[PDB]
RNA sequence: UAAAUUAUGGUCAAUUGUUAGUAUUCAUAUUAAUUUUUUUAAAUGUUUUAUCAUUUUAUAAAGGUUUAUUUUUGAAAGAUUUUUUGUAUAAAAUUUUAGGAAUAGUUAAUAAUAAUUUAUAAUUUUGAUUAGAUUGUUUUGUUAAUGC
């Protein structure tokens, strides 16, 4: 067995009296890079592949992980991970259709320490209600479509500035100055 | 718990009416504190609606200079926070020999101090009620400091680490020998500040807060 | 080396390295922190049986096993050997009946278990309450 | 006639200019990136109305006589009087407060010394930092709760609106003085955090702020990157605002808030109690919705008068539910997204969708 | 039956009091339209896809849901068949049968059923065009007929389906109603297909609802 | 600076050598970067890069045949229209002009 | 500490909103002057200790 | 510790009945069904559901 | 700690299998068990736990983990206005009780 | 081609059809997208539902607050007629007269024989409610359907004062109902939804207009803003318009 | 801002290299291996049934996947004299590559609609789509041990 020493090994098959049976899997086998590809011809554009992956998920190391101990886990029970979430709804614009913008929590063992992490949810709104920004609480029900299987189950503020900014006619939230990060020297002049 | 089964029995039958006193013998005296030698005034205790918080103080000792928090910039820096600073306070006066260090008040800083002071590493401390700071006097034996190091549990905030009961019971358990001898600093869940002797005697696991020994 | 590792100016306290470990995957685990989404272990009947050893069977000396298990009788080579150990050469782990605390035989029945609040979506209450409505009616069809 | 070009020499430190090397004066943009050439035309007059002077409005003077009617009475018998005990003093709360002249003078202080030094001493002579300072006091006075908070959001957005807008005319005048650059920079993100604390504690001033010192752009949003997952938004909740509403005094909060044993939501139970809780929809979000308002009217109009046409589509529709691809119901069916629930086989074999993912 | 008779009758005490307030309809819960499970599914009209444990009040049906059960010929590929195809119509309670079979008209996704006018029936009678719903008795449960203008010939055989099993389809039979597209000569993909029952499917003789063997 | 500054760790020594780094590592890192100034002031080495592309990838003008150095080598391959711009500017850095900003006027410029 | 502006050294024992004393922005030290009266231009003066 | 509605009042009386012991009823009585008054005159018959 | 304990196969070193009934109800793995495709690599995730660890049940008095002031409790303070400080006098995080809650 | 394969839309299982029927027996086919469709896609307002009795009887008295001259809402009400018959010369007798305007806060059957009597302890519960309460305004956003589709209203929004209102008016609700054992429709507990109805189907015109108004005519204006107005008087009024054009006013309260 | 103990309470943490001025997880060691040794495997024809038919017997070939794989009694267990019911597809947390940017049968609502319905739609730098390696979440090895 694995508490025995290699040569007081006799039978691989059984363990005698107690103990752990497992295979010893063989971790020390120098997994290796076979270099089909010249540094300068790569057939991906953006993350280039130069050496050996570390593969899994709740394997990779850094070594994050599921933590359901977080802003939700604080507020409400559960009955199963998820259900409900508390997020800056943010976009709207597709008809009755919220986007809820709420985190979770990645927890990393080895340096004892967390970050939750964001997520751009799908929310059905039947009637249109909330608008960017007001802090609302999302459950979780049966799917709505290909992807909101989240409804705006509640609000717990309404921007009240929006709302009057809409009834007065301005767009609810100015949009962003800059678009997404490129990478071409995009010369706006006048 | 048994001291007091027997030092109680001291009820009448009656329930009797509670006796009233002077108009006051029951309010809290202040510590003394010479007020013209002296770190801070030792504020009183009816000015307890002067008293702002370590974040944000009062307007109190201006004669004197104020600490200043511990806060840091980046994603790349530790998180500093009352317990590291007040540790490494600790271990540069020691290492130069002071003997009053005006160190950053916490409620935990002041439970770490408390208990090191009953641990007998510091010759005392005092809580002059000033919002920020607190002084401890240290003490010296044979010319070395009798804090011979002290550590934070933590280099950073941002990595809190609760002790198992059983991590703390194995401290005290150097290789079969009892050794209450490093003192570890723990605050519990109720909020309090206590060794890990008090804290495995009962059985509870706290934030882990200083090393010291 | 301003382009070499950092070495610490001292040894870091080894209790404070322990300290720092008890929030680590190796103790999640022992706390209970995964979801097991596959199989796992081989439980039974694969190369690696481990339910059978996870209760306690007493000693099979029924023919040469290797070590001349039948005649031989084995006292020193039960410690040194086959009751399990804390890592390869550490003492004897005894999982016995008497290096378990008192106080768990002590107990009165069912007190571990502590109020659990436990709370199911509007229509998973529904469904289980028609269930065991269903079920308290007919459990069996006609038996 | 063609995006600039530089000739970058390798063997040099940097790159020569372009040929069409269009700009010559460098183009000054805002906190988070935005040319202004120059400021808008409220800043314009709010320059006018800093460099004329501001003098002190009568509303100081009317709240001092129905507020201390006495002091009032003792100058209403005073007035014009070489005066030797100062009868205004709790009319100018504090020294800032006596912006209408130089050095805090009061206007009821100057009467018996001369017209010259009544000259001297008024807005005509003020220094420019006097003159900007003076706006300054001037606004928070008129946006603060009691005279002596100066850390009110009201107060701070103003005064940093102010100071944020004097900063713009010095640069648009004057255009490498970079230190200055990092000064309006990081004023005007402490601005912004102060205005999205103001428009979230009374947004009534946080609008009379925006269309009085025109300042929109340093609370408009910058990355995309960021406010795509809700970020520029998770300001006021950081600094402890997302429950700064009294939607008990502006949202009724009864049909805000689901259910817990139904489950329901915000509109249903504002369903359930009959209210109308919904933004202003715009044009495009009526559009839509009166023609989903209208099919069934559709449906009736269309298989009435021509039920041969709704034959011809029974023909057209009733031959694809058997033709196509799937015709029972499984969860390699119906998996309500089908090129990401199997990533296995879209390369290869299903070469209808080109990519792996198309939502959230 | 025990629960429409009873509902019925305690329906109708409810107006046979006066003394009765209203309902509180912030407490009358409607139905919650997002659930668990995985469907979009109708419960009935008195129920609640969640627990309202509560009875509440029994209220009269404004529109009901009337199934028509229709005939239509589908194609096993071996024969045409004839099975059932209710078509369950919402429809309130104050309208005539000549509006409620407009209705049923606009409500069919199926035209292979709407080509020709057609008329209702219960247990055999006929319903007039000119009196309404409860002018008969018709509420949810009244199990109905629908009878075409070509159902007293369907026995006959010169309407009946010209199918390529056992029939000749000529070239104008492959521009008429249900042949065009019906798929005779089978596609690369067999393009629309159809069921399949066996030409042995049930035994020697058809479906009824006795034993014959 | 799309240059690199270090062309190699001149830095080096023990931690706290009380300086950016010593003269002798100085020296051999400023004879690789005397190596690689000339190899690409000889090669005529010339770089571009033009709005609306993506600037990380460089444009070889020195690899452009109206421009070429070698012979026997192929430089690479430009649309025509961008060909004419830069080409041409690589000609227009010729000459410094009086009436502008002027410039460092190299002879290898050409 | 070799580097200039790293003399300053760890002082924990200042007022500073750090322990670097390199890092804090705010009373740099005369170098050639101070040190007359609290050791060296280091350490801070013994007015503020 | 229920409070057995009317319905389960009725209910475990009528077990009462068929066991044949009085006791077992009594308590149901003195416990729950108490404060259960007849319907008077001019009080409504079927009071609303009102949580 | 140790390598023995570290081995899962020995089930002093687990949480018992009776908890995943505690949690989902008593023999609600067999329902699993009877499923289609399960075997083939993920199982019908069981949830065998300490009871004091649930992110469902407990609070920040019973799970050591829910008074993290890192993440959790300096949210949870920035939306109930209390004042949260790093090492408060109330051990969660808060420095005091907020002004919703010190009113109502 | 152009979406999902089962969609989500389609995805409908109903219970209503007894088990094993749609699996070997019969096939409900329907149009269910359209009894699963929102209150927010037809119109329901959720009126409060008078019982058995009280909707027998006719509403006689009811609690209405005052338009002001030259309102917002008048306009924009005036332009919606304009609209609503240069789209339909039909729909001209369903409309409400612009001068029968008014905003309904509580309808209640009041006996003859016990009139003014009760009329009086009424106003003054309605007075005791509405001394100290401030000038109210509303807004006005968007309409619904009050019978079925049968009234076509512009409910005054819950935005701006729903909240003092409704303390109000049930508050009166609870008074004229438990207090004075007056007949307002619902219980005595419910909040009456307050209303503007701006047209009307009337048992007079079922017969020849039918029993819900073409959605079409107005379902342009279903969501639209039609203003906020400030209101300083609520009065009880008897269900007599042609009096002065307004209905017969029964009591006033200045606020 | 109090000491206390009715005396080891609750069950083992413990690091074993001959280096070569000094800085630095870095050749030589030991542990688990692999290199290495035939004491675990193995066969063909599945089997009934009334018969050219039909009842019974459902995840190992690869197939290249990192926003991924999920589902029931109606089969069977399964018991009676008959018509007998409401429990299922959904998710949620975690996802690689030095030099990092655009991707697409598209997103939502209507729909048991629209191969040409409505629209300011959706994915993305919180690192998207392409391409690359890779089987996904109680099994080991080392270590006193967070790890690796």
């Amino acid at each position: 067995p694995w508490w025995n020493f290699q040569t007081e090994h006799r039978q691989r098959c059984v363990m005698m009296y107690g103990g752990s049976r497992a295979k010893n899997t063989h971790n020390a086998n120098h997994r290796v890079f076979i270099k089909k590809y010249k540094r300068n011809a790569f057939p991906n554009r953006t993350r280039h592949h130069w050496a050996v992956s570390m593969t899994g998920v709740l394997g990779q190391r850094p070594r994050r992980m599921p933590w359901p101990y977080d802003l939700t886990s604080l507020i409400f029970n559960q009955p199963r991970q998820g259900s409900d979430k508390i997020g800056y709804v943010v976009g709207t614009s597709m008809l009755k259709t919220a986007v809820v913008a709420a985190n979770h929590m990645v927890y990393y063992p080895k340096f004892n320490q967390r970050v939750s992490r964001t997520s751009r949810f799908f929310a059905h709104d039947e009637d249109l209600a909330c608008v960017e920004g007001d802090l609302v609480h999302i459950k979780q029900c049966r799917k709505i479509s290909k992807y909101k299987h989240y409804y705006v189950f509640s609000i717990l503020e309404p921007n009240i500035e929006g709302r009057e900014r809409l009834k007065l006619g301005l767009k609810a939230v100015p949009p962003p100055l800059f678009g997404y990060p490129v990478s071409r020297r995009i010369v706006k002049l006048n | 718990t048994r001291l007091e089964r027997n030092k109680a029995n001291g009820g009448e039958a009656l329930p009797q009416r509670r006796l009233v006193d002077l108009p006051g013998v029951e309010r809290r005296r202040d510590l003394p504190a010479d007020p013209i030698t002296r770190l801070f005034f030792q504020h009183k205790g009816d000015h307890a609606l002067y008293y702002g918080t370590y974040d944000n103080p009062s307007l109190q000792d201006e004669d004197r200079i104020q600490i200043e928090k511990r806060e840091p910039r980046y994603w790349t820096y530790n998180v500093f926070t009352p317990v590291y600073d007040f540790c490494h306070r600790i271990r540069e006066a020691t290492e130069q020999r002071k003997r009053f260090v005006i160190v950053p008040s916490t409620v935990e800083t002041r439970g770490c101090a408390r208990v090191m002071l009953g641990h007998g590493l510091v010759a005392g401390f005092r809580d002059f009620h000033n919002d920020r700071a607190f002084a401890v006097e240290l003490k010296y034996f044979q010319g070395d400091s009798t804090i011979n190091v002290i550590e934070p549990c933590a280099y950073d905030g941002k990595t809190e680490f609760e002790w198992s009961p059983k991590m703390m019971r194995r401290l005290m358990n150097t290789h079969g020998i009892h050794n209450r001898l490093v003192v570890y600093i723990c605050r519990t869940a109720d909020n309090r500040v206590i060794d890990h002797i008090q804290a495995v005697k009962e059985n509870v696991g706290g934030r882990g807060l200083i090393m010291v020994h | 080396h301003r382009s070499g590792k950092a070495r610490a100016f001292v040894f870091r306290d080894p209790t404070l390295k322990m300290m720092r470990a008890g929030s680590g995957y190796q103790q999640l685990r022992r706390m209970g922190m995964p979801i097991q989404v596959s199989k796992g272990w081989r439980k039974v009947d694969h190369f690696h049986a481990n339910n059978q050893y996870q209760h306690a069977w007493p000693l099979l000396s029924h023919d040469d096993l290797g070590n001349s298990d039948q005649s031989n009788n084995t006292r020193n080579i039960m410690y040194s050997m086959y009751l399990p150990k804390r890592n390869k050469g550490t003492a004897p782990w005894f999982r016995g009946a008497d290096t378990y605390s008192v106080k768990y035989c002590e107990q009165g029945r069912y007190e571990y278990q502590r109020y659990l609040m436990i709370n199911r979506f509007p229509s998973e209450y529904r469904k289980h309450f028609m269930n065991f409505l269903s079920n308290i009616r007919s459990s069996s069809g006609p038996a | 006639e063609h995006p600039s070009i530089w000739l970058w020499y390798p063997w040099r430190m940097n790159p020569e200019p372009p040929t069409p090397g269009m700009p010559q004066r460098r183009a000054l943009k805002n906190l988070h990136g935005a040319v202004f050439t120059d400021l808008t035309p409220v800043q314009k007059k709010r320059q006018e109305q800093m460099l004329y002077g501001i003098n002190i409005p009568e509303t100081r003077q009317m709240k001092f006589e129905q507020e201390h009617p006495l002091l009032a009475s003792a100058l209403r018998q005073l007035d014009g009087q070489p005066k030797g005990f100062p009868f205004w003093y709790k009319k100018y709360p504090t020294r800032r407060h006596a912006y209408g002249n130089r050095f805090s003078i009061p206007d009821e202080m100057l009467e018996g010394y001369g017209e010259e030094m009544k000259k001297a001493l008024s807005k005509e002579m003020m220094s420019i930092q006097e003159k900007q300072f003076a706006q300054e006091a001037m606004y928070m006075e008129r946006y603060a709760e009691h005279d002596f908070d100066t850390t009110s959001p009201a107060v701070l957005a103003v005064k940093r609106a102010l100071k944020c807008r004097v900063l713009r005319n010095h640069l648009l005048t004057n255009p490498h003085n970079n230190i200055i650059k990092a000064v309006l920079a990081n004023t005007e993100k402490k601005l912004s955090h102060a205005l999205r604390k103001l428009r979230k504690v009374d947004f009534k001033k946080y609008w009379e702020i925006i269309r009085d010192h025109d300042v929109q752009d340093v609370l408009q949003p910058s990355n995309l990157v960021t406010y795509r997952q809700g970020a520029y938004w998770k300001y006021d909740w950081n600094a402890g605002l997302a429950i700064s509403t009294n939607l008990a005094d502006v949202l009724d909060p009864r049909g805000l808030n689901g259910c817990v044993e139904t489950g329901r939501s915000r509109s249903e139970v504002a369903r359930d109690l009959g209210l109308s809780y919904t933004r202003p929809l715009q044009e495009n979000e009526k559009k839509q919705l009166s023609h989903q308002a209208l099919y069934y009217e559709r449906l009736a109009k269309f298989k009435m008068e021509q039920p041969e046409a709704a034959r011809a589509l029974e023909r057209e529709r009733f031959v694809r539910k058997f033709s196509g691809m799937f015709a029972k119901m499984d969860i390699k069916s119906g998996a309500p997204d089908f090129p990401s629930t199997y990533r296995k086989l879209l390369g290869t074999k299903v070469v209808r969708w080109a990519s792996k993912r198309h939502g959230p | 039956g025990q629960y429409e008779r009873e509902a019925f009758e305690a329906r109708r005490r409810l107006e046979e009091s006066k003394n009765y307030p209203g309902p509180i309809r912030s407490a009358t819960p409607g139905d919650t339209r997002f659930y668990a499970g995985s469907l979009e599914s109708i419960l009935q009209d008195n129920d609640r896809h969640y627990w309202r444990a509560v009875i509440d009040d029994p209220q009269v049906q404004y529109v009901i849901p009337l199934r028509i059960r229709f005939k239509l010929f589908t194609w096993v590929t071996t024969g045409w068949e004839q099975r059932l195809h209710i078509v369950q119509t919402m429809a309130p309670r104050d309208i005539t049968i000549a509006r409620l079979i407009e209705l049923v008209t606009i409500e069919n996704q199926s035209p292979y059923l709407c080509s020709s006018t057609f008329t209702l029936a219960v247990d055999g009678k006929e319903l007039d065009p000119d009196k309404s719903l409860s002018d008969y008795g018709i509420t949810e449960h009244s199990r109905i007929d629908a009878i075409e203008k070509l159902d007293h010939l369907l026995h006959k055989d010169s309407e009946r389906p010209l199918d390529w099993t056992v029939d000749e389809m000529t070239t104008e039979c492959l521009k008429r109603s249900p042949y065009k597209e019906m798929g005779m000569q089978p596609q690369p993909n067999l393009a629309p297909r159809y069921e399949a029952r066996p030409k042995g499917y049930f035994g020697r003789n058809n479906y009824s609802g006795m034993k014959q063997e | 600076r799309w240059a690199a500054k270090f062309y190699g760790r001149v830095t080096f020594g023990p931690r706290n050598y009380p300086y950016p780094s010593s003269r002798w590592l100085a020296r051999r890192f400023k004879m690789k970067k005397h190596r690689i100034i000339k190899r690409f002031r000889f090669r005529r080495y010339k770089l571009a890069a033009v709005a609306n592309l993506p600037f990380a990838k460089m444009i070889r003008v020195g690899l452009l045949p109206e421009l070429k150095s070698s012979k026997t080598k192929k430089g690479d391959d430009v649309e025509a229209d961008l060909s004419g711009r830069l080409v041409s500017a690589v000609r227009s850095s010729g000459g410094k002009k009086k009436g502008n900003r002027g410039r460092p006027k190299s002879k290898y410029q050409i | 500490a070799n580097h200039p502006n790293r003399q300053s050294g760890i002082q924990f024992l200042t007022h500073y909103n750090t322990h670097q004393r390199f890092r804090v922005n705010k009373d740099y030290i005369d170098y050639m002057h101070w040190g007359k009266e609290q050791g060296q231009a280091r350490l801070p003066h013994r007015h503020q200790r | 510790q229920t409070w057995p509605c009317t319905s389960t009042i009725c209910a475990y009386l009528d077990v009462c009945v068929e066991a044949g012991e009085k006791t077992w009823a009594m308590e149901a009585w003195n416990r729950y069904c108490t404060e259960l008054k007849f319907l008077q005159p001019g009080e409504v018959d079927p009071k609303p559901v009102s949580r | 700690s140790f390598k023995y304990a570290t081995k899962l196969q020995h089930d002093e070193m687990r949480q018992p299998f009776y908890i995943h009934e505690k949690r989902h109800g008593i023999f609600s793995n067999e329902k699993n068990i009877r499923k289609s495709r399960r075997g083939l690599p993920f199982i019908t995730p069981l949830y065998t736990r300490h009871m004091n660890l649930w992110e469902t049940d407990t609070d920040a008095s019973k799970n050591r983990f829910f008074r993290g002031y890192v993440f959790g409790q300096r949210e949870l303070h920035q939306l109930l206005g209390r004042p949260h400080g790093f090492e408060a006098n109330n051990t969660d995080g808060s420095n005091d009780i907020s002004a919703y809650e010190m009113t109502t | 081609e152009r979406g999902l394969y089962f969609p989500i839309n389609h995805r409908i299982v109903d219970r209503r059809i007894a088990s094993g029927v749609t699996v070997e027996e019969a096939d409900v086919q329907s149009r269910y997208r359209r009894e699963l469709r929102t209150s927010f896609a037809t119109g329901e307002t959720r009126q409060t539902i008078p019982p058995a009795w009280s909707a027998c009887e006719r509403p006689t008295h009811f609690l209405s607050l005052r338009l002001p001259v030259r309102n917002v809402l008048r306009t924009r009400v005036n332009e919606m007629h304009n609209q609503i018959l240069f789209s339909h010369q039909q729909h001209a007798p369903l409309l409400v007269p612009l001068e029968k305007l008014h905003i309904t806060l509580g309808v209640m059957a009041i006996s003859e024989r016990e009139e003014t009597e009760r009329l009086a302890s009424i106003y003054d519960c309605v007075s005791e409610v509405f001394s100290v309460i401030h000038p109210l305004q509303l807004r006005f956003r968007g309409l619904g359907t009050f019978g079925f589709g049968r009234v076509l209203f512009i409910r005054v929004v819950p935005e701006a004062d729903f909240g003092i209102l409704e303390t109000a008016v049930s508050k009166i609700r609870r008074r004229v109902g438990g207090e004075l054992k007056v007949d307002m429709k619902g219980n005595p507990h419910d909040s009456y939804v307050p209303h503007v109805t701006i047209a009307k189907i009337r048992s007079k015109q079922q017969t020849q207009f039918g029993s819900k108004i073409p959605i079409s005519m107005w379902v342009e204006y279903q969501h639209h803003d039609f203003g906020d107005v400030t209101f300083s008087q609520v009065d009880i009024c008897s269900m007599r318009g042609s009096k002065d054009g307004y209905y017969h006013t029964e009591g006033s309260v200045h606020l």
